[PDB]
């Protein structure tokens, strides 16, 4: 099901963005 | 009695995301970093994800993230 998969996915987005994985500056 | 609480990203899953460098190659795409940054500022996270399940670039980076946190 999609709704159980999204809860792990969205907490990965919210971690990756907060730590700015793509930004070296 | 006891119940599950596994709808939060763990310290081991955080470590496996930040130390995996193949993930960083996918996030370095300027089209991925803009959609990831707009996602957290949206008021309807589930409605936003439902626009990106249809995108062939965003599906491929999501699939690698979702593998990395399942591979604990």
């Amino acid at each position: 099901d999609i709704y159980t998969y999204e809860k792990k996915l969205i907490k990965s987005i919210e971690y990756i963005t907060k730590n700015k994985f793509f930004d070296d500056s | 009695g006891p119940h599950m609480d596994y709808d939060m990203l763990t310290e081991e899953q955080k470590k496996k995301l930040k130390e995996d460098h193949t993930l960083k190659i996918l996030l370095k795409n300027n089209y991925v970093r803009e959609v990831f940054k707009q996602f957290t500022l949206s008021n309807d996270k589930i409605g936003y994800l439902s626009h990106y399940i249809n995108d062939p670039t965003i599906v491929q980076v999501i699939d690698h993230i979702m593998k990395t946190i399942d591979d604990t």
